[PDB]
């Protein structure tokens, strides 16, 4: 070979290291957007007795939207698990210290 | 004059119009606290659907590629 | 699986193997060889607490065997010796996400070399070349998800 053993596991170990870095701000970004997202899907409450009574029910049928649109995306997801759970069948079907001491 | 849309405006009038000033504005937070959590989930679904199109992209180069 | 093991025999102070020396020399008094053969390696086995037949024992030395001869000599020795001082495959699942950057199902060698360029080593093109190398072992220029798997095996 033309590198030692030893470089391609030094530049082996460096490279899953800075993947695994990538990974974690990949994760930081999704958090800083689902904020984001949040405080445009949910924006905060801002508080009469007739408009409040309108509030609550325009909220309690808001709950109904998207508990539904909630559950469609989870069913999406769900045949996806299915469908990966059948794609992955699919692939798979196609000591030493002790001797030191005994002997020195 | 729809008998499942008729009861399905019921529930909050049913659920809403007998409160007083101060348990309406402490039933409408948690109402938005809930559609707070709903959505919350929901992003996640979708980043999680995401994710999944793309790990059954691989799935479906492994097993043609190793046919 | 191999180049791991011969990365730790490379990183072994002369105080281990100045130790394994003295240990191997052991080993092999009375081989005609000069080797361990599978009779003195059965016999340090049987010493040590274990019982192998000698077929089982067979496969430990054609384990580390670079030499069709059924004996295992100092080097061998050397790798059965680290062999006996990795990464799970859904942790190495999203890292393989990192490196498709254009999410095609592969890596390619420009994808391995924007990698490398961000480990902030000092890269070369013998670095480069062997790296893809050993990781594309069908040679098409690519890397799937299956040759990562063993690419990465065992790296920490
Ligand atoms: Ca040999
Ligand atoms: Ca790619
Ligand atoms: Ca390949």
């Amino acid at each position: 070979s033309k590198i030692s053993a030893s470089r391609k596991l030094q530049l082996k170990t460096l490279l899953l290291q800075i993947a695994k870095q990538e990974l974690e701000r990949e994760a930081e970004e999704r958090r800083g957007e689902k904020g984001r997202a949040l405080s445009t899907r949910a924006q905060p409450l801002e508080l009469g007795f007739a408009e409040l009574q309108d509030l609550a029910r325009q909220l309690h049928a808001r709950v109904d939207k998207v508990d539904e649109e909630r559950y469609d995306i989870e069913a999406k997801v769900t045949k996806n698990i299915t469908e990966i759970a059948d794609l992955t069948q699919k692939i798979f079907d196609l000591s030493a210290d002790a001797m030191m001491q005994a002997l020195l | 004059r729809e008998k499942k849309k008729i009861l399905a405006e019921r529930r909050k009038v049913l659920a809403i119009d007998h409160l007083n000033e101060d348990q309406l504005r402490e039933k409408a937070k948690e109402l938005w606290q809930s559609i707070y959590n709903l959505e919350a989930e929901k992003f996640d679904l979708q980043e999680k659907f995401k994710q999944q199109k793309y790990e059954i992209n691989v799935l479906r180069n492994r097993i043609n590629d190793n046919q | 699986m191999d180049d791991i093991y011969k990365a730790a025999v490379e990183q072994l102070t002369e105080e281990q193997k100045n130790e394994f020396k003295a240990a191997f020399d052991i080993f092999v008094l009375g081989a005609e060889d000069g080797s361990i053969s599978t009779k003195e390696l059965g016999k340090v086995m049987r010493m040590l607490g274990q019982n192998p037949t000698p077929e089982e024992l067979q496969e430990m030395i054609d384990e580390v065997d670079e030499d069709g001869s059924g004996t295992v000599d100092f080097d061998e020795f050397l790798v059965m010796m680290v062999r006996s001082m990795g990464k799970s495959e859904e942790e190495l699942s999203d890292l393989f996400r990192m490196f498709d950057k254009n999410a095609d199902g592969y890596i390619d060698l420009e994808e391995l070399k924007i990698m490398l360029q961000a480990t902030g080593e000092t890269i070369t093109e013998d670095d480069i070349e062997e790296l893809m190398k050993d990781g594309d072992k069908n040679n098409d220029g690519r890397i799937d998800y299956d040759e990562f798997l063993e690419f990465m095996k065992g790296v920490e």
